[PDB]
């Protein structure tokens, strides 16, 4: 008995009783192509397509690919953009999970602790328009560093949420830990062997929750999270249970990296100063032949990195990220593959919920965390 | 360490070693060897299979082997029992005529939805997948779009009184194999990096 | 609430503005640099020479033809960071929602810094003979935006 | 010093003598070129009188006998300058307090500034 | 060749090359202003400056890689820090005084100044970079200045490379261009003031800034935004390979197309600056005739009233009429159409008297390699490009050999100021031909009189001394050239013993036809039969017109059928069923050089309107007529002419024939050919394509005509208003009328209206 | 009769009637179903909401769940990618989703502003009451059918 179950994913659940002998997933309904419309655009105005795939945690792509492009061309991200970019990357972190974890607090029933993930959500995105001007999709990473300093009002307001937030991710990891009903819904179901996630790839930080140690900023450090006081929450046996709960951990961690970060920002510059990677100061384009010259170069044509490929793997709420960037020694990419997390991470989910019940397998999803932007893009 | 190993033995094997100065490196194994050679991989400590990339070289500007390649990344986790953190990619140029090559699916879970899009979008055929169809591209797509010769199948944007705009026309950003707007480029915008 | 008016930053992306100098100038030199940045080919631009005796901008060129394509536009902001003369900048009004996919693209005229209100706001206070009504306040104006008055009380 | 300001201010004067000329002796008055440190000075601030930076009186056929110009708000040493297109002669006037506008030595005067812009339209405008 | 190993890679290369040619061609590249391909190379701008290595001995300067032979065993270095740094500097040099426009500046994307800033400029030393260092007044000077109605001049930007002066004296041969004051004052001026010379416009292309621009095209479009069609401009034989650019279906702007095999990199003014017509007034839908007039009507309705007009029609009645820029395809199919309809007259708007394919083509190469040129008419007007290959064949210049770039940036055989000779060509024609200064052997003869001047060369009459001296000259040739053009191929006499004496000597020719495509037409079989019935003898009774025919063939006839692109009053007072049709702008196809060549036509993205091509028109008038079309669109035409095994594009096809078809002439006036077409006459081309008429002062005084007045003028070909000019080389009591369009060469009668 | 003051006064009641008994029935798709969902939270079914980038793949879904629908009914549009392609013009995206049905109303914004997606309804609000017109000065036609 076939049951064709089908976000913006399709389901063919082949089951016959009430168990679940094969679950046949059908994507690309999401599917925007972004890997052939990349090929076709500066590597300024890619960094405007970024953003829209794991539209969630989207600063993450931002960076991933951000990072393999200044590699490629040998950028140096100043003092105060690398800051910036690991408070603001860890902001973003932040939004996917309260969303995550927003979504189980409905499967659960808790009303006014949703209600309240919501709000968390709306003022960590207030902030982002507070610099950014946009809710998400923000133009702000750049090659050099970033597009513009922050504004005034955002370190006041950044310590107001990063004040009451402390103890109210423990709130959250609270009402799941004395878990009423969730016991009875996640404990047993959606088995991950620790052993098997290593060969599915399913590196979406659910796999700790299964017991592997490996977050990429730990295992490969990038933008100096080399230097952060970092602790990598872990899972016992690979359930729902604890994927929901590793999350929830995540989100304390995070708040610990915001609060280091912002100590350690003095005044200064925020994108390389290199006229070759990056367009004049704004005032000289009244002065300098060089100066318009540069600037005009710049925004029509881009810039030409050299002929080479490379690859830089980052860490997002969903496991391993990482832009594979063929240049041809032009002012446009040859070739954009962007690894997502949550695509690989699919592959382990018929066996995630095989034999298992049925109406289960809704969890069994939403623990999986899947943005079907990222998995499709 | 596990990767010395593998340099150790590409180096005295005739397997070509690829270097970029920014953090990652290569080694480009026949076509032959390419399936065996791989097992005794894994077997040698090379637990996560990353991606695989597939690549068509057809519009670069420097000649390569054949036309497509397929890149592959193997690590060992850092979070197990005696990983290093050892990861690396391996390279297999493949016939513009011939698009077939081997399923790592004996040996890495991974390559099961990773090989299907690297069919899908590039027309590159894998010997013994489970089913090899389409995943991300409509069903009566005809095709392979993520290789060069196949359209963007882009629309000009319209306004106001007649005034379209083609962006194949419009673009000012050259692409590697475009001479460009004046006679010819050269300096540094036939590449250009910094140093540090 | 379509009662309380939404407080947005000072930052924000909106209904892009083409703004002027003291001079009453306006900023445009229709280089075409704005159009030229866009990632989504939303600018069209046809440029024009100045008359000595009657001008438009400060140079020897000036905009004929301004339009952006307010549906396939995405909000980068990256054309008012490509203009060499502070002439693009995007504003505030976000309430722009109409009927007919070609009366969205907006024109020189729905967008200079004198203007108020989005296309179908102002085109239905036509038809009604009842001021514009925006939805938004905010802090402050932008120094960028010198000009456009708005509601800022706070 | 304040002289800039009181320098361009004898910009603005000149260029006041060239309009006249121009339509008195009914010779083409042709502004040539306005100030980049205007046109693209952005947000930021401008309190110049003009916004244009070069000047000239041309002929019938567009070709000048006369070109003016002063040195923008950014640029070192100041000066104004008068030029004789195709004959060679180069003039730089200067800004003296209480003097006023000198080429040195010697007073920038209106009818000193005639007597060269006639010198000129007769000798060098070609229709 | 000679061995030369540039920075880590090692080239063959022939002795005479240029270290810049040897560098550019080892894959390598550096800053590069002043010198250009086709010009004499000078070191004037000092940016190509490399470093020398010859026995390793470095040489203690650096050199201009662009005017240094290479020598054996030679190392160039191009990459060094003395380099680099070095370049940087010279970039900031030419910056220094440079006016600061690039956004206002129509010089956009496509300036070689620019480009070399970001390339070359701003060098790393070993935090905040310096982006300019001088910090003086810059240089002021004259602004958006026109020389010309075509060319517009900044003289802030001009960078001071020799490009255009240059130029003007080398390749054309006008002066008309030249710096003025010395030191840092020095400027581009003129004093003939129109802009002279009939190649003007490729000067345009050239300045590596935007100091000279097409004033043509100002401000319409930054230069990405133009969509460029490359295709084959056929306004004339020649068919220079050209540029067509776009930007919303109008027409911004011509440029020139690199193909050295023909024109190299050179177009002529009325090819370049002749656009205005082509989208500014145009006919959009089919019309046909009512009530004495014509009203809009479907393709649906015309194709009805199409078989109306012909249904009352016998096959042999039938006339088939195309343009002189027909394609090669629109004449196969006409020639099947008329041969399966067994009509005698089907015919073309060029055709010449005697066919352009009596004589063996000769290539634009074999002109250069020749020995003697032996010319009647005047290449200037007929087939300008001509006066350009003529130009560089009087220098003794041949052609350059081929690197892996193609053309030579710097051939060391361009020396500036250049000796011409003077023994090597001889012209004749009706008046003081242009090229006639760079001919000894010369002399002005009046209209069609070349039968003569051609029996003398011969050797069966006598010649005036210069007619004598050129016998001679041809006689002592050892390789030589025949060109000849209007009333030699117009007049069946001269043309027999013209193919005659280059028969004897085996010489082949270049005919400056009058017809564009003449020598493809003509391939295709589009020559009338025995009957008669030519381009402007009225003789069939329903016929298609590709055209605009002397009023002459069309009063009369039962059914006419113009399938024109623009409306004509002679349409909207003698037609029955007018059909919109595209220009050759935004056709598609092939055509046939005055060489022999054939070469392609691509389609612009121009607002044709409810526009078809007569290859369909065609197909669409034989179902009215009976027999179903064996042509219906170019993919499939294309097997056609393969079939007839005519070679793919830029290879020459060989096809002779002996035939001629001859007529009288009514000498009392001549449509001396031009170069400016009639058509042309539209905004900025208005003044320059407008008529002339010529006459010796003393018979011009004589039939009351002042020296610049404003004549009204009747011919066979139409009434035309005319500039009257007094020129002492005209023949007396003869008048020359501007041939503006294809019936150049030909003596006709007619009057001066009062 | 249709043109009657009576008949008219009647279908201008039902106009106005239904233009409040509107039941937005949202279909989300990237970025844009998100933002929607924060409209949804401030606060049968005629009215589909489109909101995000709508596939090829998918496009032939969205069909059918817009036939099978009741019938005076509308579209709302939510964003560039549904508006237009969007910044995304190439094989994988319908460039207007007005391709495969009639769209009412248009929003732009990317994704549009909660608020900005309330004065959309209001507009197709004020339309279904039949009291909108286009800039050329015509009355609009209050369902695309
Ligand atoms: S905001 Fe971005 S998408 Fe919109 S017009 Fe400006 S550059 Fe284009
Ligand atoms: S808005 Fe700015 S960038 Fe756009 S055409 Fe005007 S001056 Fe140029
Ligand atoms: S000539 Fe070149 S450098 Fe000078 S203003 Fe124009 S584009 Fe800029
Ligand atoms: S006008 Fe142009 S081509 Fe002539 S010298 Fe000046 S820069 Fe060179
Ligand atoms: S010589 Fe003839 S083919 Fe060449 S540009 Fe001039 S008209 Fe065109
Ligand atoms: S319009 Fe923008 S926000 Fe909405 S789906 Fe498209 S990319 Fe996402
Ligand atoms: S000196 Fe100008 S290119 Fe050689
Ligand atoms: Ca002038
Ligand atoms: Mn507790
Ligand atoms: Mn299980
Ligand atoms: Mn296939
Ligand atoms: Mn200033
Ligand atoms: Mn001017
Ligand atoms: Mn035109």
């Amino acid at each position: 008995m076939t049951l064709n179950v089908g976000g913006v994913l399709r389901l063919m659940v082949t089951l016959s009783g009430e168990e679940v002998l094969e679950v046949v997933p059908h994507i690309g309904y999401l599917h925007t192509g972004f890997e052939k419309t990349m090929e076709h655009r500066t590597y300024l105005q890619n960094i405007t397509y970024t953003p829209r795939m794991d539209y969630l945690h989207s600063f993450a792509h931002d960076l991933a690919y951000a990072l393999a492009v200044e590699k490629l061309l040998g950028a140096v991200v100043p003092p105060r953009a690398e800051t910036i970019r690991v408070i603001l990357n860890e902001l973003s972190r932040l939004a996917s999970h309260l969303v995550f974890l927003g979504t189980g607090l409905l499967d659960l029933g808790a009303l006014t602790p949703f209600f309240y993930a919501f709000r968390e959500r709306e003022t960590i995105l207030d902030l982002f328009e507070w610099v950014t001007g946009q809710r998400f999709h923000h133009n702000y990473i750049r090659i050099g560093g970033v597009k513009e300093d922050l504004p005034e009002e955002f370190v006041p307001e950044l310590k107001k949420l990063l004040e009451v937030l402390p103890h109210r991710i423990d709130e959250y990891e609270a009402l799941f830990a004395e878990s009423p009903i969730f016991y009875e819904r996640a404990r047993g179901v959606g088995v991950i062997p620790p052993e098997v996630a290593i060969d599915l790839g399913l590196t979406g930080g659910s796999l700790r929750a299964s017991g592997v140690n490996y977050d990429v900023r730990k295992a490969y450090p990038y933008s100096g999270y080399e230097t952060y006081t970092f602790d990598v929450p872990l899972g016992e046996r690979g359930d729902v249970f604890d994927r929901m709960l590793v999350r929830i951990r995540e989100m304390r961690e995070s708040v610990k990296i915001i609060k280091q970060a912002l100590e350690r920002l003095e005044p200064g510059p925020v994108r390389d100063p290199n006229p070759q990677i990056t367009p004049p100061p704004r005032h000289l384009l009244e002065t300098s032949m060089e100066a318009v010259i540069y600037h005009f170069k710049h925004y029509t044509e881009g810039f030409h990195p050299p002929k080479g490929e490379v690859y830089v793997p980052t860490e997002s709420a969903r496991g391993e990220l990482g832009y594979y960037i063929v240049s041809d020694g032009g002012s446009m990419p040859y070739r954009v593959k962007v690894r997502a997390p949550s695509f690989v991470n699919l592959q382990s989910l018929p066996y995630a919920c095989k034999g298992e019940q049925v109406p289960d397998m809704v969890a069994i999803i939403a623990s999986l965390d899947p943005v079907m932007g990222d998995v499709d893009r | 360490m596990r990767l010395e190993r593998v340099l150790e033995e590409a180096r005295a094997k005739g397997y070509p070693i690829e270097d970029n100065g920014l953090g990652n490196l290569w080694v480009v194994l026949p076509r032959e060897r390419f399936k065996e050679e791989m097992a005794h991989y894994k077997a040698m400590g090379f637990n996560f299979l990353a991606d695989i990339v597939g690549l068509d070289y057809l519009t670069y500007p420097d000649p390569r082997p054949e036309r497509f390649a397929v890149v592959y990344e193997l690590v060992s986790l850092p979070g197990w029992k005696d990983g290093d953190g050892s990861r690396f990619f391996v390279r297999v140029y493949v016939p513009e005529e011939d698009p077939r090559l081997p399923t790592v699916t004996d040996l890495w879970g991974s390559a099961n939805f990773l090989e299907r899009e690297v069919y899908d979008l590039f027309g590159i055929v894998f010997e013994g997948h489970p089913d090899l169809r389409k995943i991300l591209t409509p069903e009566d797509l005809e095709g392979h779009p993520l290789r060069k010769d196949y359209p963007l199948g882009e629309t000009p944007t319209l306004f106001r009184e007649g005034r379209y705009i083609i962006p194949a026309e419009f673009r000012a950003a050259l692409t590697g194999k475009d001479p460009g707007l004046t006679f010819y480029k050269g300096g540094s915008r036939k590449g250009y990096r910094s140093l540090w | 609430y379509p009662d309380a008016p939404v407080a947005l930053k000072p930052r924000f992306h909106g209904r892009h503005v083409l703004t002027r100098h003291p001079n009453g100038l306006e900023k445009c030199i229709g280089c075409s640099l704005c159009a030229a940045a866009c990632p989504a080919y939303a600018i069209y631009v046809e440029p024009a020479e100045n008359d000595p005796e009657n001008p438009v901008s400060a140079g020897e060129r000036y905009a004929k033809v301004y339009e952006i394509n307010m549906l396939r536009c995405i909000f980068c902001g990256l054309c008012e960071e490509a203009c060499p003369t502070g002439a693009i900048v995007l504003g505030y009004d976000f309430e722009m929602a109409d009927y007919e996919y070609s009366d969205l693209v907006y024109g020189k005229e729905d967008m200079l810094v004198d203007v108020v209100g989005t296309k179908p706001q102002r085109r239905e206070a036509k038809r009604t003979g009842k001021p514009v009504k925006v939805g938004y306040v905010v802090p402050y104006v932008r120094p960028e935006l010198e000009g456009f008055k708005a509601p800022t009380e706070g | 010093a304040s002289s800039e300001r009181e320098l361009y201010e004898a910009w603005v004067e000149l260029l006041s003598w060239m309009r006249e000329y121009a339509q008195a002796k009914g010779v083409r008055f042709e502004k040539e070129a306005d100030f980049p440190d205007f046109i693209y000075r952005m947000e930021r601030p401008y309190d110049l009188p003009t916004t244009i930076m070069t000047a000239s009186l041309s002929d019938g056929l567009g070709e000048p006998f006369l070109l003016a110009d002063v040195s923008p708000r950014h640029a070192k040493l100041k000066r104004i300058g008068l030029r004789l297109p195709r004959a060679h002669i180069h003039l730089h006037a200067h800004y003296e307090p209480g003097k006023g506008l000198v080429t040195g030595k010697i007073p920038l005067t209106k009818e000193r500034f005639f007597a060269l812009a006639d010198r000129a339209r007769e000798a060098l405008a070609f229709a | 060749m000679v061995r030369v190993k540039v920075n880590d890679r090692i080239v063959e290369v022939p002795p005479g090359t240029s270290v810049m040619d040897a560098v550019f061609h080892a894959g390598y590249d550096v800053p590069l202003f002043c010198s250009e391909k086709h010009l004499s190379p000078i070191g004037a701008c000092r940016m190509c400056l490399v470093r020398i290595g010859l026995p390793i001995q470095w040489q203690p300067k650096l050199a201009a890689s662009c005017v240094t032979a290479v020598a054996d065993g030679m190392v160039v270095d191009t990459l060094s820090d003395v380099v680099r740094e070095a370049q940087a500097g010279m970039v900031e040099f030419t910056l220094l005084n440079h006016p600061l426009d690039c956004p206002t500046c129509d010089k956009g994307g496509a300036c070689e100044l620019q480009d070399r800033t970001v390339e070359y400029g701003l060098y790393e030393k070993y935090e905040l970079p310096v982006y300019t260092r001088f910090e003086f007044t810059r240089r002021h000077v004259d602004k958006h200045h026109p020389l010309s109605p075509f060319v517009i001049l900044d003289r802030e930007r001009c960078i001071h490379c020799k490009r255009c002066v240059r130029y003007f004296e080398e390749v054309p041969g006008d002066e008309v261009l030249d710096f003025i004051e010395r030191g840092v004052h020095t400027f581009i001026g003129t004093m003939d003031f129109g802009l002279p010379s009939g190649f003007s416009g490729n000067i345009t292309d050239i300045c590596p800034v935007g100091a000279l621009l097409d004033l043509t095209a100002r401000f319409r479009a930054r230069n990405w935004e133009m969509e460029e069609t490359p295709t084959t401009c056929a306004l004339c034989p020649v068919g220079c390979g050209i540029t067509a650019d776009t930007r919303s279906g109008e027409l911004l702007r011509i440029r020139a197309r690199e193909v050295p095999e023909v024109n190299e990199i050179w177009i002529c003014d009325a090819g370049r600056f002749g656009h205005e017509w082509a989208d500014q007034n145009r006919l959009k839908t089919p019309l046909v005739r009512k009530e004495g007039r014509l009203v809009e009507a479907t393709w649906e309705e015309a194709f009805l009233a199409l078989k109306e007009g012909l249904k009352e029609a016998r096959g042999e009645e039938v006339g088939l009429y195309l343009a002189h820029d027909a394609t090669l395809e629109e004449g196969l199919l006409a020639s099947e159409l008329a041969k399966a309809l067994k009509t005698p007259h089907l015919d073309f708007q060029g055709r010449t008297a005697a066919p352009a394919s009596l004589f063996p083509p000769a290539s634009l190469e074999d002109l250069l390699q020749a020995d003697f040129a032996l010319v009647l008419g005047d290449p200037t007007e007929e087939a300008p490009i001509l006066h350009l290959r003529l130009s560089e064949f009087v220098r003794d210049l041949k052609p350059p050999h081929r690197y892996n770039h193609g053309t030579p940036f710097a051939d060391l055989q361009i020396k500036e100021r250049m000796p011409r000779r003077t023994d090597k060509m001889a012209l004749f024609a009706p008046y003081r031909a242009p090229l006639m200064k760079w001919a000894a052997i010369h002399e002005v003869h009046r209209p069609g009189e070349e039968r003569e001047i051609l029996l003398a060369l011969l050797g069966d009459k006598e010649g005036s001394e210069m007619v004598a001296k050129a016998k001679e000259a041809w006689e002592k040739a050892k390789n030589p050239v025949l060109i000849l053009g209007a009333g030699v191929l117009q007049d069946t006499v001269a043309a027999e013993r013209a193919r005659l004496l280059a028969e004897r000597k085996g010489a082949k020719v270049l005919a400056m036809t009058p017809a564009a495509n003449a020598r493809g037409l003509e391939a295709m079989g589009v020559l009338p039969g025995a009957k008669g019935a030519s381009w402007d003898e009225p003789g069939a009774l329903y016929a298609y017109y590709g055209f605009v025919p002397p009023e002459e063939a069309l009063k009369g006839k039962r059914f006419v059928v113009m399938h024109l692109s623009h409306l004509h009053p002679l349409a909207e007072r003698y037609a029955h069923v007018v059909l919109p049709a595209p220009t050759f702008y935004e056709k598609r196809g092939h055509l046939v050089n005055l060489e022999g060549r054939v070469l392609p036509l691509s389609p612009a993205p121009i607002e044709n309107g409810e526009a078809e091509g007569a290859l369909q028109v065609l197909a669409l008038l034989a179902e009215a007529l009976g027999v179903r079309p064996p042509f219906r669109l170019h993919l499939e035409a294309q097997k056609a002419l393969k079939a007839r095994k005519v070679p793919e594009a830029m290879g020459r096809l060989s096809f002779r024939l002996k035939e001629l078809r001859p007529k009288e002439r009514k000498g009392a006036f001549y449509l001396r050919p031009t170069m400016w077409k009639a058509h042309q006459a539209v905004g900025k081309a208005q003044e320059a394509a407008r008529a002339e008429l010529w006459a010796h002062p003393e018979t011009a005084r004589a039939e009351a005509l002042p020296e610049g007045a404003q004549v009204a003028v009747e011919t066979p070909f139409g009434r035309v208003e005319a500039r009257v000019v007094h020129r002492e080389d005209v023949p007396k009591g003869h008048l020359y009328l501007s041939a503006l369009g294809p019936a150049a060469g030909l003596r006709v009668e007619g009057r001066v209206l009062v | 009769e249709r043109e009657g003051i009576l008949f008219t006064t009647l279908e201008k009641l039902v106009a106005w009637g239904r233009s409040n008994s509107l039941w937005p029935a949202t279909f989300g798709l990237a970025c844009c179903a998100i933002e929607m969902m924060a409209s949804t939270d401030a606060r049968q079914a005629d009215v589909m909401i489109v909101a995000g980038r709508l596939s090829k793949k998918m496009a032939p879904v969205m069909r059918r769940v817009w036939e099978q629908m009741p019938d005076p009914k509308w579209v709302i549009s939510m964003g560039a990618c549904a508006s237009s392609g969007g910044m995304f013009n190439n094989y994988a995206i319908v460039q207007n989703v007005d391709s495969v049905v009639p769209v009412d109303v248009y929003v732009p914004g990317c994704p549009p502003r909660p608020e900005a997606l309330i004065y959309a309804v209001m507009q197709l609000q004020k339309k279904v009451r039949g009291q909108a017109y286009n800039e050329r000065g015509e009355r609009l036609p209050p369902v695309a059918a």
